[PDB]
């Protein structure tokens, strides 16, 4: 009676920047497990150049897929961590035209969510974010990797690094996030290891919003969901579009990437 | 005005004239400075406009060539504008052949300690950057030859 696949809306723009270093990966029905249809969504905020963000857009779902085909029961944390580390490995081995020394300062955040019939899996590394709207409430499904996040501050010092405020809390004074894909020159302080949440789908779930800090740096979780909430009253693409426009209206000088996955059943 | 100074010394496994030919190129810091996205140059007095890559905590530098001696292999640069909280920055680069073919580079500098940050963090911040550049220099020379 209803649809197994979700309606998704995407808006990914250069904004006031010269170079687009955001990338977006949309792979609905990308696999089946125990006769269950799985979905892949991912946002990547690049820095230094665009190529690491693009690379994730081109490989990450494949890598997650191969890892899923070998996972026991429901061990999604292990699956996502392995996938993320494997992505980083591949990057280890275009503006910068893949040339030194400039390719030696490139990485990407990666926020991705596999949506199964029963669960929402969010695997995050960096300061992009996944936020669930449900019962009107804005529920973050990831926690930004900021060098001054107290547990992140301590992990960095334990890797022998330091955090210096220089236009914001920064790892070694350089990078504004404590985790990322690539950026080998900043290992072991900045690692590609993601943190993973797993949350049961409810009847109260409205939509999932994956987005780069182009969005969250100016629009908070509560007002994002509110915009998405009314658009749903392509609605998802109307929400994605309205959200990026809002961030630009709040004078975002950064690339902006918003993905809106519809979670409730339809058709 | 609070001020700090530091120095980085590294040994590079490449011949002096190779290494120097790269360092002396004021107009092309991009060759070994990873955070440089672009640089246009307008001998002594030359001013260069640097743009910095995304991710870095600044977007531009404006730097002036104070001295270039190809006899003693010394360069003197001074940042005269920028977005990088580095005020009154002035640096010397000394290159010498190794008494053992290898090259030693000494890069030293003075700069104002920015408001709100310790001397030690300022030192660490700049030293760290210099080591990156000297690391890339080594990589580049290793390639060219
Ligand atoms: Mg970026
Ligand atoms: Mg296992
Ligand atoms: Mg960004
Ligand atoms: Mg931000
Ligand atoms: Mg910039
Ligand atoms: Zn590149």
């Amino acid at each position: 009676f209803f649809s197994d696949v979700p309606k998704i809306g995407t808006t990914s723009v250069c904004g006031r920047r010269r170079d687009m270093e955001d990338a977006v990966s949309i792979h609905p029905s990308f696999l089946q497990r125990n006769s269950e249809n799985h979905h892949f969504y991912g946002v990547f905020d690049g820095h230094g150049c665009s190529h690491v963000a693009e690379k994730c857009r081109e490989r990450l779902h494949d890598i997650v897929k191969k890892e899923v085909e070998v996972m026991a029961s429901d061990e999604w944390t292990e699956t996502m961590v392995k996938s993320f580390q494997k992505m980083d490995k591949e990057v280890s081995q275009c503006r910068c035209e893949l040339q030194s020394p400039q390719c030696d300062a490139v990485g990407s955040t990666a926020v991705v969510s596999v949506v199964t019939p029963e669960k929402i899996i969010v695997s995050n590394c960096g300061d992009s974010r996944a936020v669930l709207c449900r019962n009107g409430v804005a529920i973050p499904l990831s926690v930004d990797h900021k060098p001054d996040r107290p547990d992140e501050l301590i992990r960095i010092q334990q890797a022998g690094g330091r955090v210096i405020y220089w236009d914001g809390a920064r790892v070694l004074g350089v990078l504004a996030m404590s985790r990322a894909i690539g950026d080998n020159y900043l290992k072991p302080y900045v690692i590609p290891d993601p943190e993973v949440t797993v949350t049961d789908r409810t009847d109260e779930d409205e939509c999932l919003i994956l987005a780069s800090d182009g969005l969250w740096d100016v629009v908070p979780n509560e007002t994002a969901c509110g915009v998405a909430r009314m658009c749903l009253r392509n609605a998802c693409s109307d929400a994605a579009l309205l959200l990026t426009k809002l961030a630009l209206a709040r004078q975002s000088s950064d690339n902006v990437s918003v993905v809106v996955v519809d979670l409730r059943k339809r058709r | 005005q609070k001020r700090c100074r530091s120095s980085v010394v590294e040994t590079i496994e490449a011949p002096l004239p190779l290494v120097w030919s790269i360092l002396r190129s004021f107009d092309k810091p991009q060759a070994y400075q990873r955070f440089v996205k672009s640089c246009t140059m307008r001998g002594k007095g030359s001013v260069r406009d640097v743009t910095l890559v995304s991710g870095f905590p600044a977007d531009f530098s404006t730097e002036r060539l104070e001295e270039l001696d190809d006899e003693s292999h010394v360069m003197v640069v001074s940042i005269i504008g920028g977005n990088h909280r580095l005020v009154n920055y002035k640096s010397k680069t000394k290159v010498v052949a190794s008494p053992e073919k290898k090259t030693v580079v000494v890069e030293s500098y003075v700069v104002d300690v920015p408001e709100g940050t310790s001397e030690e963090d300022t030192i660490f911040f700049v030293d760290n950057i210099i080591r990156y550049n000297l690391t890339s220099l080594a990589k580049l020379t290793k390639k060219m030859m």
